[PDB]
C-alpha cells in the first residue's frame, strides 16, 4: 500500500529523480495527510464569462 | 382503529412540509400530502412523509433551520355507529423508519443520566 | 458499495391495490416507501448507515469506575493503600444502557486506564513519580488483605504496572463467558428451594443474578512506599466493546436504574406534558 | 387467492391517496379517460402550462350533511374548484384551461342504516332559473363555488319583481332542467346504496364543443348527487351522516397567460 | 507499492 | 377459489388440535422454527431423552376473565407448564431440559364490543421488584405456575420491612420492568383486536445463551398480555370476556436424569 | 501479512482509490483492532416475522 | 511539469489586430501578455504556482480559540473548574479571513491542542502532572453542568486525555456539514415571521445565522482532583483546512470585524491619502 | 451595535429594492430601533472595497458604449434546492462607478428599469401557502 | 501482503 512519488527538487547536492514513500495507516480519510499534488486550472469563468468570447487581437464590441 | 366491528367512518391523516401556517382547519391540511383512510376489514392505513428537505441531513435536536413540518388528523366524514354499539373508541399510533433512513455523528442520549 | 436504495420515479394509480391499508394485528410493519403512497421522483441515494452498524455504535471507551488509591504512611486504621473494584459495567449508566438494547452479546474487550494525583496537604515535603500495580484477580485466586502482601507477587493472575504520567495503559481481553454468550437478563435463579431443605436460607438466592463473583476484581495499588506527605489517585477505567455480536432487541431503559437487576423506585414518569392537537 | 377486490381501491395523485374498502367499482365516463391536447386537435398557438402534480392532486371540498329532508346537492366543475391551491391560480391567470377529473363521493354510514344516493356527472348541466325572466340567473349566482347548491320539492318562482334574486330554482325530480330525474341514469353515474358501498368514484374526461375554452365562463361538468331512497336509521326521526366530495384535475393544460382574472362574486 |  | 385464509388455521401435535376461524396469521419468533441441539452445538454427552408425543401438545392453562379494569396477565415459560403431563415430569427429572413452544391466546366477542389485547413474547422477562431491596423477589413468587401474575398501574412498594413480601410489583405503562410499554413490540407479538381476530398464534424457538439449561431455575420467555385498548360493550359498565392460553412444548429434549426435583412452593 | 484496503473517501483534496494499510502484531485476536468493514442485513426477522408472509399490495387478512 | 508558459519572441507589428483596445462593459478581462503590446524575447519559463494552490494557502494550523480551565478546591462561587467553547473560526480574525475570500467550501479539519499550564500562588505546596480532558458535545447531547457529574463518562461523545508534557493533541474530524458545503455567508434567516403568527417573537430570528448550536461545544476540564496550591492552564486550539475546495470568489474584508455576521463599525476608512500624481 | 440584527421584513424589500449611502449612520433609537440595514457604497454594503467586487459576475453600462447589461445566474447555494422564502440566493448591486451628468445642467435624471426572468424553476413540498407578515 |  506504500505509494512511491517523485520529489520537484530545489537545491541539489554534487552527488536525479528523489522519490518519497507515503503509506495511509488509517481507515477513515479525513485521517490523512495532504497529498499537495494538485491540479489547476482556467480563470475563464472569472476572467471571460462572456456567452460570445472573442479573440483579444478583434475588437470587443463589433 | 380499535373501536368494534359495526363502527365506520373516514379519516384524513396529512403531513406539511415546513414554512406555512400549522394546518388547522381540514382544508388546509388536504392541501399538503395526505391519506384518506377508509375504516374497514384492513384495520390499520400507513400515512408515508416522504423525506422532503432542503438540507441533506437533519439534526435531532430541535431547529428552525432544520425543522421537518407537521403532521394532523381530521374527520373525512365522521364515526358511525348502529344502536348497542360503544360511541366511542381508541385508536392507536405506530412509527418506523423506510428503508432510505439512516443516521450519523453518535453522541450521549440526554434520557439517561445518574446522579452523584 | 453501502448506499441505501434509490428511489423509483413513480406516477399516478387507480388500482386493486391498496398497499396503504395493513392490519398491525398480524405482528407486522408495513414496509412502504414513498413511492406506494404519492408520486414520487427518481433519486439516486448516496447515504449509508457505516455510522449505526453494531460495531460502530460500541466503539467508544465509556468510563466504567473510579477507583481511589492513596499512598500514605500505613497506618492502624482503615486507609486506601490498595483498592478492589468487582468487575462490571453497572456502576455507571451510560455504557450499561447501550448494551441493554439487546438481551446477548459476545464481544472482546479493550480497558484503557486514565490515572490522575494530586497533594492533599499544604507541605509535607514532596513525592517521587509513583508506579502503579492493577492486578486481575479471578473467582477463586487469593485476594490481598494488605498492600504489599504475598498475593501482589502475581505469578499467574495478569498485572499491569503504570508509571504516572505515561500514555494511558491499555490491554484487550477475549470473550470470556462461560456460555455462548453473555447474558445482559438473566430470568432465573442460582439456587431452587427445595421442600427437603432443613431451612429456607439454604435455597435462597437473589433474582437474576448467576455466579456470584462474576469476573472477579481488579486490586490496586501504588507500589512505592510512602513519602513523608500523602498523594491521593483515582484510576478511571474506559471499557470499549470490540469485535461485536448482539442478538435480542430490547426496549432501552426509560426511568432511572435502581441497582443491578431491573428494579425501579422513582422517577417513574419519564413523559412530559403536550396538548393532544398541539405542534 | 392473494385477494384483490373491486371493493377495494388506492388512488394516488401528486401528494393524495384515497382508499376505499367498499367501492361498486369505479367508472371512466363514456369509456374516455383524461388526455391532453393531441397537435392535430391543438387550437390556441402558445405554448402550455401544465402544472401536473401541482394541480393534478385530491382537493376534499367541505363536508355537507344528509338528512332525512334533504333533497340534494349540485356542484359545477371547474367552479367548485377556483378556489383550490395551485389549481384555482392557473385557473385565473390565464385566459384558457383544460382538465378532466376524477370525482370520489364519500358517504359511510352502518348496516343498520338504510338510503340510496344517485350521484351523477353531467356535460353541460344547465340549471333552470326562479323566475318569469329567462335565463336570468346571474353569473355570482349560478356559480356557487365549493359551496354548490341544493334541489328543492317545487317550484317556488321569485316574485319580488324590484330586486329579484336571479337564482336557479332547481326542482329535484325533473332534475332542475325540465326533463324527469329517472332518466338522469344516461349520464355517468353511479349509486351509493348504504348497504351496498360507502363511496362512488367517477373519472371524467374533459368534455366540450372544443379542445379548450374559458373556465371563468364556462363549466363542462356538473356533480348532481340526489337521495333516490332517503336516508334512515333504527327509528329515529332525525338521523344526519355527511358527504364529502374529493375531486383532482387530471391532465391540466392552460394557455393565454396574462395578469389574474378576479370576478366579482360579492 | 504504487510509484506514480 | 377452494378457499384457504390466512384468517383460518388448524394446529395439529400429538392427540391435540386447535382450529381458529378469525386468526391474524401467525409468527413465527425471530423467524426460527423450533429444532433440536444438533450435534455441533451438543454440550452435555448423555444421550437426551426426547418424549416427542407425550410432552409436545397443548396444554390449556386456567381461563382469566378480562374486564374494565383488568391491567394485565404475565406468564413465564417452562413454569406455566411445570405441572402439566408428563412434560413436568420429564422437567423434574432431569438437570437439563430445552423446549420451543407454540403459544395460541384465546379471546372470542361480539361484533358490538371492541378492545385489544397486546400478546409479547419476551425473552428473559426480567420483572421489577416490590420494594428497595433489590433482585429480592424469592422464587415461589417469581414463579407463579400455570396461575400467572398481574400488571398493576403504579408501584406499590411494600412496606412491611419486617416479613416483606418479596414480590414482583409489575407496573404496566412500564411493561413491568422499566422500559416504556409502547416499545414492547420490537419482541414478537400479535394483537387481539377484537374487531378483526378472535386469536393471536406465536411460535417460540428455545433462545437463550446456552444451547441447554436447568429450567426449573431459569425462564427462557415471558408471555405478557395487556389491554392496549380496554374492554368495552353496548353501553354496559361491567362486561367481562375470558381469556384462554393453550401452550404446546416443541422439540423437548432433556439430560441429566436423576431422582425428580421438588421445588417448595408454599 | 499486510491487508491493504480501500477507504471510502469524503472530502477530496484536487489532486481516486486511497488505500490504507493494516498489520496485526499479535498473535491473540483480542489483540486486533476493528476492521468496521461490516455487512447488514434485513430486518425482516423483526419487521415480518409471519408463517405466510404477504405481499404489501395485497390485503393483510384475506 | 507546473511552470508557468514560456515567453514567446515577438517582434514590430503595423496591422489591424489591436489587443490593446478593448471594453471592459462587457464583464471581461483582457487577457493580454506582454508579447501583445511590446517586443519580446523568447524565456524558458520556470516559475510555477506551486505555492497558491487552495491547499497550500490554507495548510497552516491557526490560533482559532484559547480556552482557560482552573484547577483548585471546589467552591460555592464561580470557577472554571471546566469550560466550553462553542467550536468556530469566528473568535479570531486571521483564519476567518482566508476562508473568507470564499462563498462556500469543502474539507476535512485537523485540530491540534497547545496546553500551557503555570501556578498563580507563590507557594500553597506543588501539583502532580496534570491530565485534561477535551470533549465534544454534538447539538442535542447532555452538557455538563459540573466538572465531574455523568456526562464526563463520554460513553458515545469522543473525548481525548491529554497528559501534560506530552507532544500537543492531534486529531482529524471529517466534511461534517448538513450541505453538500460549508456556508461562508448565508443571506437568510433561520424562521420566518406569518401574517397568523400570535406574536412578532415567533417568526423573529438573526439575519444571516443558520442553525443555533451550530457545530456543538469542546468541554474542557483537568480530571486531576485539586491540589492545595490553585494551577490555571489555557489550552490554544489550531485548526488546519485539508483537503480542501472552494467556490464563489469574494472581496477579502476590508474594515475591522465586528461580530459574526458582516456587519462594521470603526474604522471604516481603511485607504491611506496619497497624492494623485506622488510616485 | 446590535449584530445580526436587521429583522426579516427589512432585510426583504421586494420589488422596491434598497439603496446604498455614502456613510454610515448608526441607528440610535435604542428602545424601538429600526433594524434596518445601512449599506455604505464604496464597502458594497458589507465590509469590502467595492472596487474588487468586479470577482463577482457584473457588466458595466457606461453610456457612451451601451444601454443594457445582460447577466445570466446559474442557482448557486451549498444545496440542490433550498427555502426560497428564508434565503435569497443571488443579490444584484447597481452602483453609479461614475456619476450621472449632462450639458452643464446640474439636475438630470435618467430612468433605470430592471427585467428579470425565472429559468428553470422546479418546486418541491407542496402545501397550503405561506403568508409572510411584511406590515 | 493482501488488498481487499
Ligand atoms: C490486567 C487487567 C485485566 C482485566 C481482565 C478483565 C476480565 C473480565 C472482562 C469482562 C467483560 C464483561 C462484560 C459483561 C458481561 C456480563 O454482561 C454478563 N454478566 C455475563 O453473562
Ligand atoms: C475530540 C475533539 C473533536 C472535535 C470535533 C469538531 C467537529 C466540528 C468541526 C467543524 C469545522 C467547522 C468549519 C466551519 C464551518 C462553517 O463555515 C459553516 N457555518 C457551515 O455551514
Ligand atoms: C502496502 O501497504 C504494502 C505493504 C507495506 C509494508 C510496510 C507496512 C508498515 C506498517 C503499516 C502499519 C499500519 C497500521 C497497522
Ligand atoms: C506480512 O506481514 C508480510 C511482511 C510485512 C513486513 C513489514 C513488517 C513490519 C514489522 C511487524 C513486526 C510485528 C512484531 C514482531
Amino acid at each position: 500500500g506504500a505509494q512511491v512519488s517523485s520529489q520537484k527538487v530545489g537545491a541539489h547536492e554534487n552527488s536525479s529523480t528523489i522519490n518519497y514513500t507515503t503509506i495511509n495507516y488509517y481507515k477513515d480519510s479525513a485521517s490523512n495527510a495532504a497529498s499537495k499534488q494538485d491540479y489547476s486550472q482556467d480563470p475563464s469563468k472569472f476572467t471571460e464569462p462572456l456567452k460570445d468570447v472573442l479573440i483579444k487581437t478583434a475588437p470587443a464590441l463589433n | 382503529f380499535c373501536g368494534s366491528m359495526m363502527a365506520t367512518g373516514k379519516i384524513l391523516v396529512a403531513y406539511a412540509p415546513p414554512g406555512a401556517q400549522p394546518p388547522t382547519s381540514r382544508k388546509e391540511a388536504m392541501l399538503g400530502t395526505h391519506v384518506i383512510w377508509d375504516l374497514g376489514l384492513q384495520s390499520s392505513c400507513t400515512m408515508v412523509v416522504p423525506w422532503i428537505s432542503n438540507v441533506t441531513y437533519r439534526q435531532t435536536t430541535q431547529d428552525s433551520f432544520t425543522e421537518g413540518g407537521y403532521i394532523s388528523m381530521f374527520y373525512q366524514t365522521r364515526i358511525v355507529v348502529p344502536l348497542s354499539t360503544p360511541k366511542s373508541m381508541s385508536m392507536l399510533g405506530f412509527v418506523s423508519a423506510c428503508n432510505d433512513f439512516s443516521v450519523r455523528l453518535l453522541r450521549d442520549t440526554t434520557h439517561i443520566s445518574q446522579s452523584a | 458499495q453501502d448506499s441505501l436504495p434509490d428511489t423509483k420515479a413513480s406516477g399516478p394509480a387507480h388500482s386493486k391495490e391498496v398497499p396503504a391499508l395493513t392490519a398491525v394485528e398480524t405482528g407486522a410493519t408495513n414496509p412502504l416507501a414513498p413511492s406506494d403512497t404519492v408520486q414520487t421522483r427518481h433519486v439516486v441515494q448516496r447515504r449509508s448507515r457505516s455510522e449505526s452498524t453494531i460495531e460502530s455504535f460500541f466503539a467508544r471507551g465509556a468510563c466504567v469506575a473510579i477507583i481511589e488509591v492513596d499512598n500514605e504512611q500505613p497506618t492502624t486504621r482503615a486507609q486506601k493503600l490498595f483498592a478492589m473494584w468487582r468487575i462490571t459495567y453497572k456502576d455507571t449508566v451510560q455504557l450499561r444502557r447501550k448494551l441493554e438494547f439487546f438481551t446477548y452479546s459476545r464481544f472482546d474487550m479493550e480497558f484503557t486506564f486514565v490515572v490522575t494525583a494530586n497533594f492533599t496537604n499544604a507541605n509535607n515535603g514532596h513525592a517521587l513519580n509513583q508506579v502503579y500495580q492493577i492486578m486481575y484477580i479471578p473467582p477463586g485466586a487469593p485476594t490481598p488483605k494488605s498492600w504489599d502482601d504475598y498475593t501482589w507477587q502475581t505469578s499467574s493472575n495478569p498485572s499491569i504496572f503504570y508509571t504516572y504520567g505515561a500514555a494511558p495503559a491499555r490491554i484487550s481481553v477475549p470473550y470470556v463467558g462461560l456460555a455462548n454468550a453473555y447474558s445482559h437478563f438473566y430470568d432465573g435463579f442460582a439456587k431452587v428451594p427445595l421442600k427437603t431443605d432443613a431451612n429456607d436460607q439454604i435455597g435462597d438466592s437473589l433474582y437474576s443474578a448467576m455466579t456470584v463473583d462474576d469476573f472477579g476484581v481488579l486490586a490496586v495499588r501504588v507500589v512505592n512506599d510512602h513519602n513523608p506527605t500523602k498523594v491521593t489517585s483515582k484510576v478511571r477505567i474506559y471499557m470499549k466493546p470490540k469485535h461485536v455480536r448482539v442478538w435480542c432487541p430490547r426496549p432501552p431503559r426509560a426511568v432511572p436504574y435502581y441497582g443491578p437487576g431491573v428494579d425501579y423506585r422513582n422517577n417513574l414518569d419519564p413523559l412530559s406534558e403536550k396538548g393532544l392537537t398541539t405542534y | 387467492a392473494c385477494g384483490y377486490s373491486d371493493r377495494v381501491l388506492q388512488l394516488t395523485l401528486g401528494n393524495s391517496t384515497i382508499t376505499t374498502q367498499e367501492a361498486a367499482n369505479s367508472v371512466v365516463a363514456y369509456g374516455r379517460w383524461p388526455e391532453f391536447i393531441r397537435d392535430d386537435e391543438a387550437n390556441p398557438v402558445d405554448q402550455p402550462t401544465e402544472p401536473d402534480v401541482a394541480t393534478c392532486r385530491f382537493y376534499t371540498l367541505d363536508t355537507v350533511m344528509w338528512g332525512k329532508e334533504s333533497k340534494g346537492w349540485w356542484w359545477k366543475l371547474p367552479d367548485a374548484l377556483r378556489d383550490m391551491g395551485l389549481f384555482g391560480q392557473n385557473m385565473y391567470y390565464h385566459y384558457l384551461g383544460r382538465s378532466g377529473y376524477t370525482v370520489h363521493v364519500q358517504c359511510n354510514a352502518s348496516k343498520f342504516h338504510q338510503g340510496a344516493l344517485g350521484v351523477f356527472a353531467i356535460p353541460e348541466y344547465c340549471l333552470a332559473g326562479d323566475s318569469d325572466k329567462q335565463r336570468y340567473t346571474s353569473y355570482a349566482n349560478a356559480n356557487p363555488g365549493e359551496r354548490g347548491g341544493k334541489f328543492y320539492s317545487q317550484f317556488n318562482k321569485d316574485n319580488a319583481v324590484t330586486s329579484p334574486k336571479r337564482e336557479f330554482c332547481p326542482v329535484d325530480y325533473l332534475l332542475g332542467c325540465g326533463v324527469l330525474l329517472g332518466n338522469a341514469f344516461v349520464y355517468p353515474h353511479q349509486i351509493i346504496n348504504l348497504r351496498t358501498n360507502n363511496s362512488a368514484t367517477i373519472v371524467l374526461p374533459y368534455v366540450n364543443a372544443l379542445a379548450i375554452d374559458s373556465m371563468v365562463k364556462h363549466n363542462n361538468w356538473g356533480i348532481a348527487i340526489l337521495p333516490l331512497s332517503p336516508l334512515d336509521f333504527a327509528q329515529d326521526s332525525s338521523v344526519e351522516i355527511p358527504i364529502t366530495v374529493t375531486i383532482a384535475p387530471m391532465c391540466s393544460e392552460f394557455n393565454g397567460l396574462r395578469n389574474v382574472t378576479a370576478p366579482k362574486f360579492q | 507499492i504504487s510509484e506514480v
